[PDB]
RNA sequence: GGUUGCGGCCAUAUCUACCAGAAAGCACCGUUUCCCGUCCGAUCAACUGUAGUUAAGCUGGUAAGAGCCUGACCGAGUAGUGUAGUGGGUGACCAUACGCGAAACUCAGGUGCUGCAAUCU
């Protein structure tokens, strides 16, 4: 006795899960629901918009399905915020609205809806969903893939949203699930939002910890002090951001430094290569002749 | 008793008629059809007959 | 209980015992291994088998007296360490029977006894042993042809007991290191698997 | 009592596949059935809505309509000594594509040029199909190649 | 090599099991609730034993999860009552341990005739860090070989600190 | 080439055990004021990218590996079978004629490929 449960049989008889499911990676039965099309419809893509915050990042790409292998429209990482000005913090609440907020401006630009559609300007922190304007095109429309991040009142994906919703595109929503929703009354306090918009919630933490405990204010926030940056210059930093983005966000690529070719050939130092099947008959040949005098 | 099922026979008679197809129509029967689709189908078939007019002038 | 020549032949489907059939009553060959089952390969090099030119059912009850006669033959002559009968067939198959009022209104039989089904060239006994005894072999298996119905007829084997390696196969592959003898029947040193697994067991090879 | 019930004798027709269970892979819906497109049914068990019924499998239908998750699929079913044509309603996951029309389409596009290239040139043509001929004549070599006296072999046993 | 397999306490449960459902079930979760100091859970039966003498979905056998700082320092209070002596067993093969104590009078606390007494199932969770790697949503994924918290190598951390044995 | 995001086919991608990983990225990882969720900030939430580390994940490589696939005048043109006989055979079944034609088995080879976007000595 033990059990014995990885035999020959188990293994010929077992299904592999998908592998995006076996790297989980994704959720496929709400890909199914996400993705899938009116037929009616024909050829027209379904745009979703991925929002995937990484330990120490944030990637949001507006994505069409095909058979092929599903097609980015346009993609706003967060580490392209230092220029527009965001140095610090980029896995916000705030800087998820930049990175949602610049995916608009990134698609817009691209399909020009640019002069219509500039989105909300002021950022009263309000709920508003970009109504359409009569007698002219609508709104470029994105579903959002949350994915399999939770979605819990008041997390980050939801900033990424709101962000793009505010910055031009229609993104079908609702109001709960950001922050300052009353979970005992059906109401929004819009001022609780403008701060989470303008990482005031996070110049509050500056400011508690400045007096209190200054053991961690020193060892967070030490971009903050280096740079000379103090709890109420945040608002302005983010305010001046998003007009920087609203302005120039057309996407700049890197200065790449060294080719494709000379990457590949530096990379391909640390590979280890394979082998023929004449270099493994050549290793059990080898581990066979160890065995037949004994040492 | 009696003896109670059977299709002995039962192809040959179909063939003495021939086994007829469908015979098939262009312009099939819309009857069916998405009813969202067919109303602007209807639309469609209003705006082209009046081009055809305009066409003739 | 019904002369054999009712279900000699293979007619209805296979109908076994489980979870329709459930009633049923037992074999009577419930034993397959005769003489010296426990015997080494290298001992019983001749295999004389008795092989079916038939496609008939074999009730359980001729089994177990086709085997009690090649049994209490070979035993007699040349003793009971001395070969080893493999009977190659199992009553499996349920034989149904009408047993009678109602006439032919509802006349689904009850089970009546098990018996083996038999294609043609198919075996049903076979006796390893010594090329010496063969004869001794034989003479019992051609007793045991008179308790089974139809035709079968005995043939001495070019295969190594029951291994499937041939006379001269076997003689090639064993005088190497290739075989090791297990309890009952040879295993094979492949060219497959890993080595360490096949290091440790077969040591007179690789040497 | 006989049973005549809508998913009869389907014990193996609708058993999903073997190690192709569960999720469905997502090109299937991704496909796009216009209407004429030609399409065959194979159930898919696990898709219980819109699942058509145990005769249409293997059948193979033209699309009449399409709809949200779904097409219309004209099968034209003998019954008797008269095929009705019927109008099915099956969800896209019971369907696949028709290969049998996508390869005609090909040999309509290869036609095109066949006799375009040829007009241009010099008329000649000849662009049918053609069952396979019976083979020609031609030289086969024993050189490097000296034929095997064979022979049937004696009756050994097995 | 060894620098992050750091091998640290995830986890520390209290179970007290009863077999009825009433004032001692509360009794018992208000023990552990001025034990570790956090609000209890009461866990449910799967099926009618008859003989221990419960039913199914009756509630009674009270658990609690107390994990890092708090859990250490209760650890440290169990294992003086057993005085830094446990077993060989003890021990799971999974390089997790507990060690079952009778009377919760133990350990400070006071008698309280009133409340009334318990025993207490410790069992305590070893697992190094990246243990989240399995728990988290977002690519699950088995933990190594090298990093799988093992009975010999606890039962090694566990002699070095704690100053405790393994008797047999 | 490496890595990330979303992917397509869904093991050539699974699994088991042992090694290697520069850069970046990934990750583990630190913190509980806020939104948030738990019996428990483990999970989830948020904050920092700061204190740390490639240990684990992840990737790659090794194995006369399990599995998986692919192929073969490997088994087998066998088994089966569509049609033919006033062919055989007491029959059971079988042999032929024109046809189609398996599976185990045996050996050989392989062990993810690939799309879009971005990024990296």
């Amino acid at each position: 006795f033990i059990k014995d449960i990885k035999t020959s049989a188990y293994h010929s008889r077992y299904q592999t899960p998908f592998r995006r499911r076996r790297e989980g990676k994704t959720d496929y039965y709400a890909r199914k629901r996400l993705v899938a099309q009116h037929k009616a419809k024909y050829n027209t893509p379904k745009y979703r918009l991925v929002v995937r915050f990484t330990n120490k990042d944030i990637i949001t790409q507006i994505v069409s399905s095909t058979i092929t292998g599903d097609i980015v429209l346009a993609a706003a990482y967060s580490h392209e915020l230092p220029r527009y000005g965001i140095t610090h913090g980029l896995t916000n609440w705030s800087a998820a609205y930049a990175t949602g907020l610049l995916l608009a401006r990134r698609t817009l630009q691209k399909l020009g809806l640019d002069e219509t559609y500039p989105g909300v300007e002021e950022v009263e922190g309000e709920y508003e969903l970009t109504e359409a304007v009569e007698d002219g095109p609508r709104p470029f429309k994105v579903y959002l893939d949350v994915g399999l991040q939770r979605t819990t009142t008041g997390a980050r994906i939801f900033g990424a949203l709101k962000g793009a919703s505010d910055g031009g595109l229609y993104v079908p929503h609702s109001e709960n699930r950001f922050p300052g929703w009353d979970f005992e009354a059906e109401e929004l306090d819009a001022d609780l939002l403008r701060t989470y918009i303008f990482g005031g919630h996070v110049s509050q933490y500056m400011e508690e910890l400045a007096d209190d405990d200054e053991e961690r204010y020193r060892e967070l926030f030490k971009g903050y002090l280096a740079d000379d940056i103090d709890a109420d210059a945040v608002e302005d930093i983010y305010a001046d951001a998003h007009a920087a983005i609203r302005e120039d966000p057309a996407f700049k690529p890197t200065e790449k430094k060294f080719t494709k070719e000379q990457y590949a050939a530096e990379s391909k130092k640390y590979r280890q290569v394979k082998l023929t099947r004449e270099e493994r008959k050549a290793r059990v040949a080898a581990k066979i002749s160890a065995l037949a005098p004994q040492e | 008793k009696s003896k109670n099922h059977t299709a002995h026979n039962q192809t040959k008679k179909a063939h003495r008629n021939g086994i007829k197809k469908p015979k098939t129509y262009k312009y099939p029967s819309l009857k069916g059809v998405d009813a969202k689709f067919r109303r602007n189908h209807r639309f469609a078939l209003h705006g082209t007959a009046k081009a055809l007019a305009a066409k003739r002038a | 209980r019904r002369p054999a020549r009712c279900y000699r032949y293979q007619k209805n489907k296979p109908y076994p015992k489980s979870r329709y059939n459930r009633a049923v009553p037992d074999s009577k060959i419930r034993i397959y291994d005769l003489g010296k089952k426990k015997a080494t390969v290298d001992e019983f090099p001749l295999c004389v088998h008795l092989v079916s030119n038939e496609l008939e059912q074999l009730s359980s009850e001729a089994l177990e007296a086709a085997r009690i006669t090649a049994n209490k033959y070979i035993t007699k002559m040349t003793g009971r360490d001395s070969f080893h009968l493999r009977v190659r067939v199992h009553p499996f198959h349920v034989l149904r029977i009408n047993k009678m009022q109602q006439g032919m209104r509802g006349a689904w039989g009850k089970p009546h006894g098990l018996a083996a089904r038999v294609a043609i060239g198919q075996v049903i006994f076979s006796v390893r042993t010594k090329d010496n005894n063969k004869d001794t072999v034989i003479e019992g298996l051609r007793r045991a042809r008179y308790k089974f119905p139809g035709q079968q007829k005995i043939i001495i084997s070019k295969k190594w007991g029951f291994t499937s390696l041939n006379r001269e196969e076997y003689v090639k592959k064993r005088d190497a290191g290739e075989i090791k003898d297990d309890g009952a029947f040879v295993k094979f040193l492949s060219k497959k698997g890993s080595l360490e697994e096949n290091i440790r067991e077969f040591p007179e090879y690789f040497a | 009592g006989k049973s005549h019930g809508y998913r009869s004798r389907t014990r193996y027709m609708f058993q999903r596949d073997f190690r192709k269970h569960g999720a469905i892979a997502l090109s299937t819906y991704m496909k796009v059935y216009k209407v004429g497109d030609i399409v065959d049914i194979k159930a898919n068990g696990s898709i219980h809505k819109g699942m058509p019924h145990k005769f249409y499998q293997g059948k193979t239908g033209v699309v009449y309509n399409v709809t949200k998750s779904s097409v219309g699929i004209i099968i034209n079913k003998m019954v008797g000594n008269r095929y009705l044509e019927k109008r099915l309603n099956l969800r896209v996951e019971h369907i696949k594509h028709s290969k049998c029309r996508q390869e005609f389409l090909e040999r309509v596009k290869s036609n095109a040029a066949k006799k375009a290239e040829a007009k241009a040139q010099g008329v000649a043509v000849q662009l049918k199909r053609q069952p396979a001929q019976p083979k020609e004549s031609r030289v086969v070599s024993t050189e490097g190649n000296v034929p095997q006296t064979l022979a049937p072999v004696p009756y050994e046993t097995f | 090599q060894n620098p992050m397999r750091e091998l640290k306490i995830e986890k520390l449960v209290l179970n007290i099991s009863v077999g009825e459902s009433g004032d001692r079930l509360t009794r018992a979760s208000k023990v552990l609730e001025q034990l570790s100091g956090q609000t209890p859970v009461q866990s449910k039966a799967r099926y009618t034993v008859r003989t221990f003498g419960i039913r199914r979905n009756e509630k009674i056998a009270v658990h609690v999860t107390v994990r890092g700082p708090k859990a250490e320092e209760i650890l440290e209070r169990g294992l003086k009552v057993k005085e830094y002596q446990l077993r060989n067993r003890n021990f799971s093969a999974t390089g997790n341990f507990g060690f079952g104590i009778q009377e919760h009078i133990d350990l400070g606390i006071k008698y309280d005739p009133g409340i009334g007494i318990y025993g207490m199932d410790f069992y305590i969770v070893m697992g190094r860090p990246g243990a989240r790697v399995t728990r988290r949503k977002r690519c699950q994924s088995k933990i190594g070989n090298s990093h799988k918290t093992s009975k010999e190598d606890t039962i090694a951390w566990f002699k070095q600190r704690y100053d405790a044995e393994v008797l047999d």
